[PDB]
């Protein structure tokens, strides 16, 4: 005398589902993003004028070298 | 037109400075500063005559 038995459903139910789209916003601000870009050239900028003040100055001493030797 | 001039091999003689190119930029700055009377004399003449044969003394 065995009961029947079948494939079926657990007693209660089934854990629910996720079906919505889930899309995070994960991001910054557009100031933030603008503003670190510009102080990021703006630190460039400065960098740059004084390594090229530096290059200028040895160019002048490079050239006083050959205008010594040139007679 | 004419002949030209120039100076015998005897002339061109001269107690050469055989010092490499890197050995004369090591002491350009100092060679500058220090043998600068006969080196503008002889610029002069040079840039006032235009010919290498008026200046070789």
């Amino acid at each position: 005398a065995s009961k029947v038995k079948q494939d079926m459903p657990p007693p209660g139910g089934y854990g629910p589902i996720d079906y919505k789209r889930n899309l995070p916003r994960r991001g910054l601000s557009g100031y933030s993003m603008f503003a670190v870009g510009i102080g990021t050239l703006l630190f460039g900028y400065w960098s740059m004028m004084k390594w090229n003040r530096e290059r200028r100055r040895l160019q002048i001493e490079d050239f006083e070298a050959r205008i010594a030797l040139m007679p | 037109p004419g002949i030209v001039e120039l100076p015998t091999l005897e002339d061109l003689k001269v107690q050469e400075v055989k010092v490499s190119s890197s050995v004369l930029k090591a002491a350009a700055h100092h060679y500058g500063a220090q043998c600068d009377k006969p080196n503008k004399e002889f610029m002069l003449c040079r840039w006032e005559e235009k010919d290498p044969r008026r200046c070789l003394e």
